[PDB]
């Protein structure tokens, strides 16, 4: 319910403190601009925006949709990064495509990669994403 | 950084200021300015030219532990 | 080094630099503190580096806050 | 076993157990270690700054397991 | 099922539904499942949002669905416009939901006792066994839905005409129809103003002129096989019926997202909400004309957009399918970007 | 040679920071109240706030180079 | 960086919900979440166990430091 | 020319060019959308 | 397109449109899609521009540049350049985008009902097959296109004379035009002064002058091949002939962009904006008289800008396949600095 957090449309802290927000471009409006977005969130005593995470749909936007968008970006650099290390690890010098980036297929790679999960789960289906523990270098324990 | 949290905390509760911890701890310069800068003044000030109090040992200590630490080092 | 500059921040805030009164009066930064706190690693700790370094932990929200903001960085 | 042949290291001391390897030379000389294994992947040997290991080592038949 | 020549195709677990479509006994399953999951979810949305019904607010407003349908069939409405009864609400949600449970059912005897290919089953499976290059079997299939489908837009018909009575936006009441049109020419003539209609009287004779078309189309299609042309223009796949589906569905579906947001004859502004706003951004979307605040989207705002987007990815359904139909094989588009 | 071409590039980015970033002009009217600065940021995500007041209307990073006082010692 | 930029309200704020629910679910009634103990009508408290006016008297009155009030610091 | 294409895809260039054009992006990103705590 | 003597080039995926050269089927395919994504523009952006509009302030200012098209060729206009109606301008976007589907259909009949090359059917698909090497064919297709474009501009003749005509920017009315001015001795001479045309009667009169060289100059290419002397200094070749269009349509760029900045009448000053002037810093760029605020610039300063720059990487892009035409192998510019 967060009875300790007043919305800030409804916080005299964060009232107070919206009429001198600074402007962070060179708009001369950013503070104007910060001040009605900032309205919506749930404000503390000190009338700043404190997010929810807990999974909340209503706060979705706090933590979910920064989740969703992360992880897809961040998704797409892992796998176009594994998949680049998987194709030039055929080549006839796969140490030197290392440094040395084949820049053509480093961009074929990297717009392929707004498929990138269906791409994980197929080859997680298949078998090749996830390697066989008697196929991996091991330590003597 | 726990011992940190729990004395800045509880520095706020005794005292009735908790805002002081509630709307500094949340940067790293709030912690640097308002818990370390600020509680240190009287013990830095156990002995000074103008005389000593009751912190004069901890404060000798507080040094005497800066220079163990390094020494370390 | 460290203590090279530190021994030039503390004597010339303290025994050099200030204001000057009109009729020959000077005044310091630190009012010579240097010949009676420098003597003691307490007084570099308290009245060279604690009250000096106040300057750059208020310095946020202004235009020095890059030095509070670098003061950390390099801690 | 030939040479170019693939085998996996079972020598658990090794720098590459679990590693595949490729067989270099086979030695028909009644040697302790007879099969030179190379690898792709150099091992930590060398000094301290070394910008390489050493990518071959004898081993025996009982060490190796069949890939190929 | 497009094979690309291949006849042992295993399909994945992804591509799972994939593994029924030449096994006919496994086609019924699936799809008596899916008309038991959408009867369950007429039934239980129903009951859902009755117990989360206001009556003294509009019930556009709360972001309810099922009880505007049934509002403008005319059950459980007043004098005013009004919700006065709960019970009618109740009755149909019910019936929808024991519905489901007899589909439920029978979508588990096809699943388990019923053999997975009618064509080893012996009586009146055999009959029912289809194949998917067999359009004279396709034709019997699609003529007696036409039936059904002819027989509901009659009995649409029949509820305002006889079996109760319509919902009357102009008047604000629920209004027993009387003698509707029968000059074909209206009809015809509603092909530009299909939705901007706001007449009960050509509502229902047009539902009647296509509950007629629809069973004299049935009557065409059980009795007459196909004749040959459309067997060379049209192909006749198992993802190639689907395309077709898939398409028209499409069409439907824009249709009706575009007849929810402009019309208020069949979506009335006491029932639903203002007439909304053809809006378009990054995407067309039906906007609220009065725009309540706090996310409200009040009911016609979320018919009229999700038939839209779901007709959107229906057609893009329709073109996957197609295209796998006509035979693109779809990794020929990685060769392409390949060295 | 290239070391000399790093060392002239970057005292070309001092003159050139003092001809078209700086308020060298306004400063050389008013050495004793017009704090030096050569270096302004772009206003983006809050770091306009470290163009302070340096006097005469001018707002950038207040510079500690020593510049402007070799350039006035220059002519 | 946002607070030294002039903008505080720019801090990323992540009130430690997951915890305040804990402090709820023993019957701190501060952050208005209705579970377990600082629900009365839960079968936790409906029980009449003994400890119960006690320990909400406890958990309620701030003076002390059982269940401290938590935030985004 | 065709060793300059290779020095210009070496790692460091092909990471300062990729960090160049991110930064590129966000700082432009925050300039016309500045001040997004949340969506 | 040019093999350098290599005879089989294999391309690479950036390059990946070079592949269906030479392939008439997969021509159709790829211009066909072109032509469905720019019916899409049209049509989209019609409707898009229809949403954001606001009958307060003009739609210069605002950013609309499909709008003012249709408002100067008379349709949504009431009086004096004010917007009351907006009805055409939905129909006008939903005829285009409507248009785009069928051609977003035919263009996937040509990827795959069709083959890539047009040679391998017979009956009505063999005349249509074209190789770059063939100036008979080309001419076909040229003289058929000819005839297009000159319907299109005897379209916009018959559109001010009778179809309710065009906007008059020096009444601030539309009329139709009864008189166009059917002289070809004030035609030749606006090739001095195009830019400062004032007269509707004289601007229908010289589309029908262009509609009708067009028209008759698509019967000559149809009619006759291409002669002697222009297989002579003309390459027929396949990256030849998109070299002439390029440096055609980039000389067509330039001309628009400078129609849009100073002309009054064909761009009427209540519509795009003031009209701008031909500033030159290191590229030259119109930009308007007064100052929009908030750092935003005139519909015609977007019209007139862009379609500069868009002409000028166009004639770079002439300029591109004009060279890879005449046989400059364009790894002699790696060959001359790395020797
Ligand atoms: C505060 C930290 C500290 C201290 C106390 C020391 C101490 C020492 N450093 Mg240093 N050092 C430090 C940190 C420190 N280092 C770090 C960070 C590094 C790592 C990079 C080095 C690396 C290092 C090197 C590489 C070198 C030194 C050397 C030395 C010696 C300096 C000369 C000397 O004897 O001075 C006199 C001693 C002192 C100033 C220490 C304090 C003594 C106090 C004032 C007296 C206390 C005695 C006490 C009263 C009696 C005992 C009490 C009893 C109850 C037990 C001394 C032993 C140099 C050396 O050995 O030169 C000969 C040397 O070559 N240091
Ligand atoms: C009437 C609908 C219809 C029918 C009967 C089929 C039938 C089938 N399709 Mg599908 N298809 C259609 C519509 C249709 N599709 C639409 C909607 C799309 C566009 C997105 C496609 C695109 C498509 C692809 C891309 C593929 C097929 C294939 C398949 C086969 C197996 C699919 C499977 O196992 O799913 C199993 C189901 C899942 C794995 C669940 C996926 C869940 C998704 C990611 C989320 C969807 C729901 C989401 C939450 C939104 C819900 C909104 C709602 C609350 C309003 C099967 C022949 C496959 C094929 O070619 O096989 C031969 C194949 O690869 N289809
Ligand atoms: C509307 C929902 C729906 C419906 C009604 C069906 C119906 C069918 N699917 Mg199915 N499925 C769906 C959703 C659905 N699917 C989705 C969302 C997925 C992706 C996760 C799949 C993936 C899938 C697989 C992987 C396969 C099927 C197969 C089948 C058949 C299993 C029963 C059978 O024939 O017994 C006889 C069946 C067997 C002898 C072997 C199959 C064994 C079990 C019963 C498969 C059940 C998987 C189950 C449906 C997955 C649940 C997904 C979701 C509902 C939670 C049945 C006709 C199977 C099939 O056609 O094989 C012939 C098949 O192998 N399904
Ligand atoms: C609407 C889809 C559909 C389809 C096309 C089938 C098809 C068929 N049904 Mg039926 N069935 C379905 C839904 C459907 N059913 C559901 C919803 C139930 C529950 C009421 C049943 C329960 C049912 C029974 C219990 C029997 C069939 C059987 C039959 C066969 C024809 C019998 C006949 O001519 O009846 C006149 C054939 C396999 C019979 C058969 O041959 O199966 C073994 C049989 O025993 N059906
Ligand atoms: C839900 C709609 C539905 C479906 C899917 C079909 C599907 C089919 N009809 Mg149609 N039909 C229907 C309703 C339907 N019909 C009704 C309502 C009528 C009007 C009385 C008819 C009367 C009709 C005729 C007269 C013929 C078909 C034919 C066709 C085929 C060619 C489609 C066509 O004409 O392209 C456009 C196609 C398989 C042709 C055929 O050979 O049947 C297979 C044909 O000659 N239909
Ligand atoms: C763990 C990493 C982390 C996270 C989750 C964020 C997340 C965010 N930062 Mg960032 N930030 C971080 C590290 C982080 N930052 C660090 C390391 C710095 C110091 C260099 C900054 C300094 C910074 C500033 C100064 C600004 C952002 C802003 C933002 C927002 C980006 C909106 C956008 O571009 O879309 C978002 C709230 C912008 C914003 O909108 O603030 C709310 C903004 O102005 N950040
Ligand atoms: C009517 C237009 C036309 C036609 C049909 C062609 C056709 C072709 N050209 Mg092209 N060319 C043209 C215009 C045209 N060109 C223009 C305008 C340019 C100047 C830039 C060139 C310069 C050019 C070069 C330099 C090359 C060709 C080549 C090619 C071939 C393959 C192209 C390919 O697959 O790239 C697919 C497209 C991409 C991989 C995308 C490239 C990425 C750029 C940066 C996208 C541009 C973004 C831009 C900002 C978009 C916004 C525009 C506006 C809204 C702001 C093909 C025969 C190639 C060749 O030699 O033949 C084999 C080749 O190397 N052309
Ligand atoms: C879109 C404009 C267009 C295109 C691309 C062509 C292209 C062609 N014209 Mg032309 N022409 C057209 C419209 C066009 N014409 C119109 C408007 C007329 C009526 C005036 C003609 C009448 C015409 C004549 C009379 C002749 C050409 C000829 C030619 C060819 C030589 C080009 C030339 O003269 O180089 C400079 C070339 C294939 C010659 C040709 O090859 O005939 C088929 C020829 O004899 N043209
Ligand atoms: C990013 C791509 C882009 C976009 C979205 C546009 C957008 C615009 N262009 Mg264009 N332009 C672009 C690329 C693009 N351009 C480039 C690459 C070129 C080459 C440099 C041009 C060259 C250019 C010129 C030549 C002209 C425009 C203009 C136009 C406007 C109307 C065009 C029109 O109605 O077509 C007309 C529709 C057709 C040609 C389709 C065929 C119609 C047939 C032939 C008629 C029907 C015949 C039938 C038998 C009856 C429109 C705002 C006009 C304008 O006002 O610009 C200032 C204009 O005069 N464009
Ligand atoms: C085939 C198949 C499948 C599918 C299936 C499904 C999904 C279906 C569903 C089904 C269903 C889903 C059914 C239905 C049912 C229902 C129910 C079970 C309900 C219950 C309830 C009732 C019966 C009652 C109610 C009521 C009323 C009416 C009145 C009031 C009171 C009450 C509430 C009591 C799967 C995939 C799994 C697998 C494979 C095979």
């Amino acid at each position: 319910d967060f009875a300790n957090l007043t919305p800030c449309s409804e916080n005299p802290a964060y009232l107070a403190k919206s009429k001198n927000f600074l402007n962070t471009t060179n708009d001369p409006n950013s503070g104007k601009i910060r001040a009605e977005r900032y309205a919506s969130a749930l404000c503390g005593p000190e009338g700043y925006p404190h997010l929810i995470v807990d999974g909340r749909f209503t706060h979705a936007g706090d933590f979910l949709i920064p989740s969703i968008l992360f992880l897809y970006i961040a998704g797409w650099i892992g796998w176009v990064g594994r998949s680049y290390l998987i194709e030039i690890r055929e080549s006839k010098n796969p140490e030197m495509q290392e440094v040395v980036i084949n820049v053509p297929l480093a961009i074929k790679k990297m717009l392929g990669g707004f498929l990138w999960p269906l791409a994980a789960v197929g080859e997680y289906t298949s078998g090749k994403l996830v390697m066989k523990d008697s196929e991996i270098p091991t330590s003597p324990r | 950084w726990l011992t940190f949290y729990w004395h800045w905390k509880h520095l706020g509760v005794w005292s009735g200021n908790v805002a002081q911890f509630n709307e500094n701890s949340t940067y790293l310069m709030g912690w640097f300015r308002d818990y370390l800068w600020a509680n240190s003044a009287q013990l830095i000030n156990g002995y000074n030219p103008y005389g000593v109090n009751n912190l004069s040992v901890w404060a000798w200590m507080f040094l005497f532990g800066h220079l163990v630490w390094a020494t370390g080092f | 080094l460290s203590i090279v500059i530190f021994h030039f921040s503390w004597k010339m805030q303290s025994d050099v630099w200030g204001t000057v009164s009109p009729d020959g009066s000077v005044t310091h930064v630190t009012l010579g503190n240097f010949a009676q706190s420098a003597i003691t690693i307490n007084g570099w700790l308290r009245d060279f580096l604690w009250a000096q370094a106040a300057n750059v932990i208020n310095s946020y929200g202004s235009a020095l806050s890059a030095y509070g903001i670098m003061f950390l960085a390099g801690h | 076993l030939n040479r170019g042949d693939k085998v996996r290291i079972k020598r658990t001391e090794s720098y590459w157990y679990g590693d595949v390897g490729t067989v270099a030379s086979v030695e028909k000389s009644g040697i302790l270690y007879p099969v030179i294994v190379r690898f792709d992947r150099v091992n930590y040997n060398g000094f301290s700054g070394s910008a390489s290991g050493v990518n071959t080592n004898n081993f025996a038949e009982n060490e190796l397991e069949l890939v190929q | 099922m497009q094979t690309y020549g291949n006849d042992t195709v295993q399909y994945e677990w992804w591509a799972g539904n994939a593994r029924f479509a030449d096994q006919s006994g496994l086609f019924i399953a699936a799809h008596v499942a899916q008309a038991a999951l959408t009867a369950f979810w007429a039934g239980a949305f129903t009951l859902f949002e009755i117990s989360r019904f206001d009556p003294t607010q509009a019930m556009g407003d709360q972001g309810l669905i099922l009880l505007p349908h049934l509002a403008t069939l005319g059950w459980g409405v007043g004098d005013g416009g009004q919700i006065v009864d709960t019970y009618p609400y109740f009755v149909i949600g019910s019936i929808h939901l024991i519905a489901s449970a007899v589909l439920g059912a029978g979508a588990l005897f096809h699943t388990l006792r019923a053999p997975a290919d009618l064509s080893t089953l012996k009586g009146q499976g055999k009959k029912f066994h289809f194949t998917w290059e067999n359009p004279q079997q396709l034709g019997i299939i699609l003529g007696h839905h036409l039936l059904f489908l002819g027989a509901g837009a009659l009995l649409l018909a029949g509820k305002a005409m006889y079996w109760g009575g319509l919902y009357d936006a102009t008047t604000q009441t629920v209004r027993l129809v009387s003698q509707p049109t029968l000059d074909p020419l209206v009809i015809y003539g509603y092909q530009t103003h299909f939705a901007s209609i706001s007449s009960l009287e050509d509502l229902v004779g047009g539902h009647i002129f296509v509950g007629f078309l629809l069973i004299g189309g049935g009557i065409w299609h059980i009795l007459v096989p196909p004749l040959g042309w459309a067997k060379k223009v049209l192909l006749f796949s198992g993802e190639a019926i689907l395309s077709y589906s898939l398409g028209g569905i499409a069409l439907a579906g824009f249709v009706a997202a575009y007849f929810c947001a402009v019309n208020t004859l069949a979506y009335p502004p006491e029932f639903y909400g203002p007439p909304l706003a053809i809006k378009l951004g990054i995407f067309p979307y039906f906007a609220d004309t009065v725009e309540l605040p706090m996310h409200a989207h009040t009911s016609r705002a979320w018919l009229a957009n999700a038939h839209f987007f779901l007709a959107f990815f229906f057609l893009q359904g329709h073109l996957w399918h197609a295209l796998r139909a006509l035979g693109f094989d779809f990794k020929r588009v990685e060769q392409a970007f390949d060295s | 040679f290239g070391h000399l071409a790093v060392v002239f590039v970057w005292l070309s980015g001092m003159y050139f920071h003092g001809a078209k970033f700086s308020n060298y002009e306004g400063w050389l009217a008013d050495p004793t109240h017009i704090k030096p600065s050569a270096q302004v940021v772009w206003p983006i995500v809050g770091q306009g706030i470290l163009n302070g007041d340096v006097g005469g209307g001018f707002h950038g990073i207040q510079i500690t180079s020593g510049l402007f006082y070799l350039w006035r010692a220059s002519g | 960086v946002v607070v030294a930029f002039g903008t505080p309200e720019k801090q990323i704020l992540i009130e430690p919900v997951f915890a305040q629910w804990i402090q709820a679910t023993s019957g701190k009634a501060l952050y208005g979440f209705d579970v377990l103990l600082s629900n009365p009508d839960s079968i936790a408290s409906t029980t009449g166990a003994a400890w119960l006016p006690g320990w909400l008297d406890a958990i309620n009155s701030g003076t002390n430091s059982l269940f401290l009030t938590i935030g985004p610091g | 020319m065709d060793g300059l294409k290779s020095f210009l895809s070496t790692a460091p260039v092909m990471i300062m060019a990729l960090l160049t054009f991110t930064a590129g992006i966000l700082i432009e990103f925050n300039r016309f959308y500045p001040d997004l705590l949340f969506h």
